[PDB]
DNA sequence: GATGTGTAGCTACACATC
DNA sequence: GATGTGTAGCTACACATC
């Protein structure tokens, strides 16, 4: 009687609560009436029976199923009843009517009762079960040690659990258990999970103490793009100004770095705007502040960031002005004045420009100031400071209008005379040079002045002893290299630079130091790219030195060879008293083979591809060669060279058909032979082993048809549509296809093939062609059922554009 | 030239999906309407907490641990900008 | 000022199927 | 693994709200 009376009272509950929303509060208030009701009649555990019985009925159901109005009232029935507990123990001295018992009997009863289903066969059930205790796990209140101890264990388990889904319900219940051993379980799972969304469940709601903040932030160079993102939208934005006490500076710098940086336009907003807009206003507008946050030294963000803080921001632009109140100037002042100023040119800020900045003899008394202050004395992070100071003010003034003739005067023995000093950073001298350079608007005037400058270092130590000590021959290839870096006219029409070419930069090259030799060779490929006759005559000697010489050497030998080719064209090769283009093509080989060196193998691939693209290289032997290294084994390991390779190939293929096609050509058997790479390499045991170095054939033939597709090129004629380029390698591939003997790989092939562009435009011949291979391939040898199927997709498709014949 | 822009404005803008090489590279171009709580289930349908047998509902040992953490490589920013211009004089370039 | 809430539409992922 | 379809998580601009 009183039992069945207790099931259907909570049966109606749960029979109209599915349905809505609208009556749960009412629904709530029910529940707690039947069993109040039910205890003082003794039929308490009838209630805790009928009440786990009936929630059975929602396990079953998928995710998002509407009918998880359930769980939702479920959740609410434990939070009111544990809310009228700790309220009743504040109203109340004592409690008089065993309330504490029943809760606390009610919830370990319930939670046992779940736990049957958390390690069920069906996906649904195991979903269901976490995610009730993940949404009541806060309101448990106190349990005794065996229900603890069962649930971490459950818990535990289940975050290996294959479907997703249950994993993050999984991490959701190990949040409330934080505070011991659930953080551990939390960050092994934001670092290890394959599941982008485990990684971004533990990641939001761990700790976030000083224990666990350098794995919550080394999410910021996750694979997906929304963990890389909420990094910076939720979890800096979150702790407001906790960033600039908390975190290291060094992790703080390389968090907006990479953030400025991204890939991807959603995490550079979201960087963006927790500078422009969070951390601003979080410092009450104080644009200084916020450059003392932002290590300056570190200066090249500092550029993106307050670039991306005008555009933002563009009414307290209009206010900074520079007074000749400079007496209050620091490395963040510094900073501004030159990020402002060089921010206004490139936008055309007309009003700004006119009197926002002073006069440029006005600047070169204060760039004076600062050099004298520095380098004429007679502290230290006093003279990085100071050098930074004059560094900024020199790129301004690189750039400065110069309009007054004394302005431009005045600024000319600022530089001239910082040039001189002995002492000068190579940072200063670089855009020293470069100021010089604005100021005399005639190259043979710059060149003059700077080669005097040169000179004058160098017979000030041999005057003051016969050819200058090695430590002033550094201080004028220094200065020697910024200046040929910057001087595009023939040596004939500057006599000075052939001279000191004859007294130090050809010396050298001869040189014992590696340091000085290897900035003789800069030098001397810098007067290369002016003079066509010296490359020549240079050639055969930089080979050797790529030949023979040390890493570093053979880096920048390296370099040079491929910007003269760049400039000169074929025109230094295959002639009389030149080089022969084969004995360098050799050369390139044994850099782009030489597996240990990495770094040179980088400038020979990304060097080989600006010369094909440049069309000064065209054996397409090499290129083969060339693709085949960025699909080899041995370079997969080589993350710069990867790279390299992965935006290079691409750009050469799409940039003009005449390239796409070299590829077509080749593309065939550069798969023939990576496709006995591999199989090889899966048949060869060998300790070291590692099967999986290499792109599965069926990628790389994939990726041979994204580079022949004739819909990528940049340009598009419109009569690019009826182009044979990829038909032409398809048909080259279906000869090749019977060179392989592995089944899985003549597999790998065939069920790819379908991605390849069919249009009514394409040559008639040529697509019966290869009708006629594909046919061949399909009659007689047979294949698997599903590559069979792929294959004769496409005669279909074949069969249909073919028949458009009218 | 218009070879450099006409290439610029094309690769650098969203052809990065691909900048890491290797397979990763995409370009890439009611029911249950109720249920009734009154009626019975007479002691199979609690068969929901039927044991795994011989189910998986785990993931492989191989899974749970990835040295790469799933995090990007370092990121060298080929750009086409850095294939247009030389290598000791990047000021200057190459015929573009 | 700052928080809500309506709409819509976008893109890299995850999901499903065999 | 090669298909095709579904969605979490924003992203933007419009207003009402306290």
């Amino acid at each position: 009687d009183i039992n069945t009376k207790i099931f259907n009272s909570v049966a109606e509950v749960f029979q109209k609560a599915q349905g809505s929303y609208a009556g749960h509060r009412k629904h709530i208030a029910v529940l707690k009436k039947i069993q109040s009701k039910a205890v003082e009649q003794g039929y308490e555990d009838a209630f805790n029976f009928w009440f786990d019985k009936l929630v059975t009925k929602i396990l079953p159901l998928k995710k998002n199923e509407i009918i998880d109005r359930i769980v939702k009232l479920v959740a609410a029935f434990i939070a009111s009843l544990e809310r009228e507990l700790i309220l009743a123990k504040k109203q109340n001295y004592k409690l008089t009517n065993d309330e504490e018992g029943i809760f606390s009997r009610f919830v370990d009863q319930f939670i046992r009762h779940v736990l049957r289903g958390v390690e069920s066969p069906d996906k649904n059930v195991r979903f269901r079960v976490l995610q009730l205790l993940a949404v009541i796990m806060d309101n448990i209140g106190e349990i005794d040690e065996s229900l603890f101890n069962l649930l971490i264990l459950s818990l535990n388990k289940r975050i290996y659990d294959r479907e997703p889904t249950v994993r993050i319900q999984a991490v959701f219940c190990l949040t409330k258990f934080q505070d011991f051993e659930a953080t551990r379980t939390l960050v092994a799972s934001i670092q290890n999970d394959p599941s982008a969304e485990v990684r971004r469940a533990a990641m939001l709601n761990l700790i976030n103490d000083n224990n666990t903040r350098p794995y919550i932030l080394e999410r910021a160079r996750d694979v997906n793009i929304v963990n890389r993102r909420l990094v910076y939208s939720r979890i800096l934005k979150s702790m407001g100004r906790k960033c600039f006490d908390d975190i290291e500076p060094h992790i703080f710098d390389q968090l907006i770095e990479w953030g400025l940086e991204d890939r991807e336009l959603s995490v550079r907003n979201a960087c963006k705007r927790l500078i422009a807009h969070d951390w601003l206003n979080a410092l009450d507008g104080d644009l200084i502040e916020l450059l003392e946050k932002l290590d300056v030294s570190r200066s090249s963000v500092c550029v993106k960031a307050i670039e991306a803080l005008f555009q933002s921001r563009p009414d307290i632009l209009s206010k900074i002005k520079f007074p000749s109140i400079w007496k209050d100037f620091t490395v963040e002042i510094a900073f501004l004045f030159r990020a402002i100023y060089l921010y206004c040119l490139d936008n055309n800020i007309t009003e700004m420009l006119e009197e926002n900045f002073p006069e440029a003899s006005k600047l070169s008394e204060h760039l004076n100031h600062y050099i004298l202050l520095r380098y004429h004395h007679n502290s230290h992070f006093d003279y990085n400071t100071l050098e930074f100071i004059i560094e900024q003010l020199s790129i301004a003034a690189e750039r400065y209008d110069y309009s007054d003739e004394v302005g431009r005067r005045s600024m000319l023995t600022v530089v001239r005379n910082m040039l001189a000093l002995t002492t000068l950073s190579e940072p200063l001298i670089k855009i020293g040079i470069r100021v010089m350079k604005s100021l005399s608007i005639n190259e043979k005037d710059f060149v003059t002045m700077a080669i005097e400058i040169i000179n004058d270092i160098r017979d000030d130590d041999i005057e003051k002893q016969k050819e200058a000590s090695s430590a002033t021959i550094v201080l004028c290839l220094t200065r020697s290299s910024y200046m040929l870096e910057l001087v595009n006219t023939p040596l004939t029409e500057n006599i000075l630079i052939a001279s000191l070419m004859d007294t130090l930069i050809t010396p050298a090259v001869r040189n014992t130091a590696p340091n000085i030799r290897e900035l003789g060779v800069k030098n001397l490929g810098l007067c290369c790219l002016l003079d066509v006759k010296l490359a020549i005559d240079n050639m055969y000697i930089l080979g050797m030195c790529v030949s023979k010489g040390n890493a570093s050497l053979k880096y920048i030998a390296l370099q040079v060879i491929v910007d003269i080719f760049s400039v000169h064209g074929n025109t230094v090769v295959d002639g009389e008293g030149k080089v022969d283009s084969i004995s360098l093509h050799k050369i390139f080989y044994k850099v782009l083979k030489n597996n240990g060196l990495p770094e040179c193998q980088v400038i020979a691939a990304e060097g080989l591809c600006k010369l094909f693209l440049a069309d000064v290289f065209t054996d397409d032997d090499l290129f083969e060669t060339l693709v085949l290294s960025y699909f080899s084994p041995i370079n997969s390991s080589n993350e710069a060279l990867v790279q390299a390779f992965a935006f290079c190939i691409p750009v050469y293929c799409f940039s003009h058909p005449a390239h796409q096609q070299r590829m077509s050509r080749t593309a065939a058997d550069i798969l023939l032979r990576l496709c006995v790479l591999w199989d090889d390499l899966q048949s060869s045991v060998i300790p070291e082993v590692d099967r999986e170095a290499m792109l599965k054939p069926n990628i790389i033939f994939q990726q041979l048809l994204f580079w022949t597709d004739p819909r990528n090129l940049v340009n598009q004629t419109g009569s690019t549509k009826k182009d044979t380029v990829q038909l032409t390698f398809l048909i080259d591939v279906l000869k090749i296809y019977a060179q392989i003997e592995k089944k899985e790989i003549k597999k790998m092939i065939i069920t790819n093939i379908n991605a390849i562009f069919l249009s009514s435009e394409q040559d008639y011949s040529t697509l019966k062609e290869l009708l006629e291979y594909s046919d061949d391939i399909a009659e007689n040898d047979n294949l698997d059922n599903v590559s069979k199927n792929a294959l004769d997709k496409l005669r279909n498709n074949l069969n249909s554009l073919i028949e458009e014949i009218n | 030239s218009i070879f450099e822009k006409d290439l610029m404005a094309y690769f650098d803008e969203n052809l990065n999906r691909n900048w890491r090489g290797r397979e990763h590279w995409k370009v890439r171009n009611k029911k249950v309407l109720e249920i009734d709580f009154f009626k019975t289930d007479d002691s199979f349908e609690d068969k929901v907490f039927a044991s795994k047998g011989r189910t998986k509902i785990d993931m492989p040992i191989k899974n749970r641990k990835n040295d790469t953490h799933y995090l990007l490589p370092d990121d060298f920013h080929f750009s086409t900008d850095r294939i247009t211009r030389l290598f000791i004089k990047p000021g200057q370039k190459m015929s573009l």
